[PDB]
């Protein structure tokens, strides 16, 4: 029969084939992160390297139907997946280099270390050596040392690899019909064939870029005024035009400004909102943590955790004698088997985490009738939305109230609020310029628009004009700072974190008008919210299902990625923040240095 | 006799299912009514007692059990075992997890995934030879060449949309 017919017939026995073998890899990653033996990790390769053979079978067994020859979208949308054709068009001896060049990244990043010139015995690690002094030393010294030391050491070594990188990655995306390796990950938000719901690979930088505008002020304001706050903290060493210092910003690249809430907070005298000891002196458990986010969706209109979840998860550390990587997960193991692992302490914190996990928990629940390679979230991004949505509610003093954990008798002052939201902004709008900027670089070295000897010439030229922060050493093309970071030497798509962030909040807004709420679109609590629910599965039972901006629709309301929603959650700090900028001066000179010479 | 049935040792692949033919026995079927054993006894016909018969019986993953009814699309309906539209009795389930199910895999079950066809009523089919989707002798590896039988690896850990259910179709005549 036509190709359709013999790929209809193709994928169904992929669909249960794979079902196997994955639910063998999973499930043997399951035994292993939650009890470190010998044997236990051998096997945790084996059928993992089993399962990626079958796909390396079956995605060059898939080469064999033209997908240019058929029309029933789902089939065409599997089938486009399962050529994952990848870094085989490569010869052999290419992606074996390759192969090598990633691999020796990753290591050179766990496993370097940097030694105290003024003692020779003392030597750390970024985890957990560095980035305790990246995130709580007030030296400005000790911090400028960090800093460099580690783009000095690693971040030169990995000049020459990150080099190579680029080339051979680029050589596989452009043999898979891509301008470049750039062009490759923009792919993800990639729809074709639908009418207003397609989507290109390019017009993600023009939407990114246009979105991005509208966040400026909001970021210049709170960058004047975190500014401002540090002149204090380390007196002589800013300009109150310049820049700031890339070793002040509160961890090892100033990603996150949330460490710095130590020193900016706005008015330190109003404390807690901090229920760690309330759950304590009620004798909270793990189990009542996990029976209380399962009653909070619950309360949406979503189901129960399976029986499967309850006595198969593992919730809290299985003290010695038998070991775990305590990381926070959620496991979607097929077979309709879910779980999650989680470390569990009785904290705000965790209580928060696991609104969060159980999040993806009930994403994967959602979408798993899903034919197998649908499964999975609209796109790179919004999975975390949906997860972190959860911890947006949870938090408020209503739910806290609601759930008896918040004395009944709190009040909600004006000065609490404020003290939340730059907190929330330290984090949430701090990382957005700076991450628009680590992929606005990758980007280009990609698309070819930088030469070798200009890379940190141009990091640091954008790194001044976006993000407003300056090299307090000056850094030549013997470094390679971009790299310092996990996510660039490990070889990752990072947009995803500047789109879920926007997503998130178009998520909330559309959901707390549907849950009918009152004040400022963050005292927002959607529980009990039922009709509020139902928009929000709506999409979550699609999966991979339908083009992500389709899958958006059913949330918010539009086929776009709009930016407003996240600027109203702020509105209460924007112009309090205009208001503070008053006298100190907003915006920067990309002119001004710390080394100055 | 009824025993010999429920409460056996081991059972079929629905592909393969077994039918026993129950004559001038007699039994209450009080041995039934009564159990909270059963988690599906959707009975298509009646339910009384005047002491009277063909009892069918397999093992299918559980979502799959909606599937041992009337109507109901397929891959099981549609090729391993169906019921007529009409001529009816009862139908029963029970999750045997403990007993059809380890913590390691149990693939010894089996169900029919391709067929040029869909069954008629009551109908079997034993065969297991290559299938292409076009008659013509299939010859694995050769391309678009797939056996037609497949495992259902029941492992005890799956949720329970995929634990294995032993199946007793009882029909009446
Ligand atoms: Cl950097
Ligand atoms: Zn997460």
């Amino acid at each position: 029969s036509t190709t359709e017919e013999l790929a209809k017939t193709f994928l169904e026995t992929f669909n249960y084939e794979a079902q196997e073998l994955s639910y063998q890899s999973s499930v043997a990653s399951w035994n292993y992160n939650t009890n470190i033996t010998e044997e236990n990790v051998q096997n945790m390769n084996n059928a993992g390297d089993k399962w990626s053979a079958f796909l390396k079978e079956q995605s060059t067994l898939a080469q064999t139907y033209p997908l240019q020859e058929i029309q029933n979208l789902t089939v065409k949308l599997q089938l486009q997946a399962l050529q994952q054709n990848g870094s085989s068009v490569l010869s052999e001896d290419k992606s074996k280099r390759l192969n090598t060049i990633l691999n020796t990244m990753s290591t050179i990043y766990s496993t370097g270390k940097v030694c105290n010139p003024d003692n020779p015995q003392e030597c750390l690690l970024l985890e957990p050596g560095l980035n305790e002094i990246m995130a709580n030393s007030l030296d400005y010294n000790e911090r400028l040392w960090a800093w460099e030391s580690w783009r000095s050491e690693v971040g030169k070594q990995l000049r020459p690899l990150y080099e190579e990188y680029v080339v051979l990655k680029n050589e596989m995306a452009r043999a898979n019909h891509y301008e470049d390796y750039g062009d490759y990950w923009r792919g993800d938000y990639e729809v074709n064939g639908v009418d207003g719901y397609d989507y290109s690979r390019g017009q993600l930088i023009e939407d990114v870029e246009h979105t991005f505008e509208e966040i400026k002020p909001l970021y210049e304001h709170l960058h004047a005024y975190v500014r401002a706050k540090l002149m204090n903290a380390y007196p002589s060493y800013i300009s109150p035009i310049g820049c700031l210092p890339a070793h002040l910003l509160g961890d090892m690249w100033g990603r996150f400004w949330t460490n710095l809430y130590s020193l900016t907070v706005p008015f330190g005298q109003k404390p807690n909102i901090d229920v760690t000891d309330a759950m304590v002196d009620q004798a909270w458990d793990a189990q009542r943590i996990f029976k209380e986010a399962e009653k909070f969706f619950v309360s949406v209109g979503l189901p129960n955790m399976t029986q499967g979840f309850w006595e198969n998860s593992m919730l809290t550390d299985p003290g010695n004698v038998q070991k775990a990587v305590c990381h926070p997960t959620a496991w979607d193991l097929g077979k309709g088997d879910f779980r999650i692992l989680m470390c569990t302490k009785v904290t705000m914190d965790d209580f928060l985490t696991a609104h969060h996990e159980m999040g993806h928990i009930q994403y994967d629940m959602a979408y798993a009738a899903q034919p197998f390679l649908l499964r999975n979230g609209a796109n790179e991004g919004f999975h975390e939305a949906v997860g972190e949505i959860m911890s947006l509610s949870a938090a408020t003093p209503k739910h806290l109230k609601s759930i008896g954990l918040l004395s009944p008798d709190f009040q909600e002052d004006n000065e609490t609020e404020i003290n939340f939201l730059l907190k929330q902004a330290l984090t949430i709008v701090g990382t957005l310029p700076f991450t628009y900027m680590l992929e606005k670089w990758r980007w280009m070295v990609f698309k070819g628009e930088i030469p070798k000897d200009q890379w940190m010439k141009k990091w640091w030229e954008m790194k001044r004009e976006i993000v407003g922060v300056v090299e307090p050493v000056p850094h030549d093309e013997t470094y390679c700072d971009p790299a310092s970071l996990f996510h660039v030497s490990n070889d990752y798509s990072f947009i995803r974190y500047y789109t879920r962030t926007l997503y998130q909040f178009q998520f909330q807004e559309a959901l707390c008008q549907a849950a009918k709420h009152e004040g400022p679109l963050h005292k927002c609590d959607i529980s009990n919210s039922t009709e509020a629910g139902q928009k929000l599965f709506n999409m979550l039972r699609l999966g991979k299902s339908e083009p992500w901006t389709l899958a958006l629709e059913n949330v918010v309301g539009a086929k776009n990625m709009n930016v407003r929603p996240l600027l109203n959650y702020f509105e209460p700090l924007f112009t309090w923040l205009k208001d503070q900028n008053k006298n100190s001066f907003v915006g920067w000179s990309t002119d001004w240095s710390p080394y100055a010479d | 006799p009824f025993g010999e049935v429920f409460n056996a040792t081991k059972f079929p692949s629905v592909y393969a299912w077994e039918r026993k033919k129950i004559s001038n026995c007699v039994a209450d079927y009080s041995v039934l009514y009564n159990s909270t054993f059963f988690s599906t006894f959707k009975c298509y016909g009646v339910s009384a007692t005047k002491l009277n018969v063909y009892a069918d019986s397999f093992v299918v993953k559980g979502d799959d059990v909606r599937q041992i009814a009337p109507g109901q699309t397929g891959v099981i309906a549609d090729y391993n075992y169906k019921l007529p539209d009409d001529f009816m009795g009862c139908v029963l389930a029970w999750n045997t997890r403990n007993i059809d199910a380890t913590s390691t895999g149990n693939y010894n079950y089996k169900y029919r995934y391709l067929r040029h066809g869909k069954l008629r009523p009551f109908e079997r089919d034993i065969s297991n030879v290559p299938f292409s989707p076009d008659g013509k002798p299939c010859t694995p590896p050769a391309l678009n060449c797939y056996w037609p039988l497949n495992d259902y690896g029941f492992y005890t850990t799956t949720g329970i949309g995929y634990q294995p259910y032993r199946v007793v179709v009882l029909s009446f005549e």
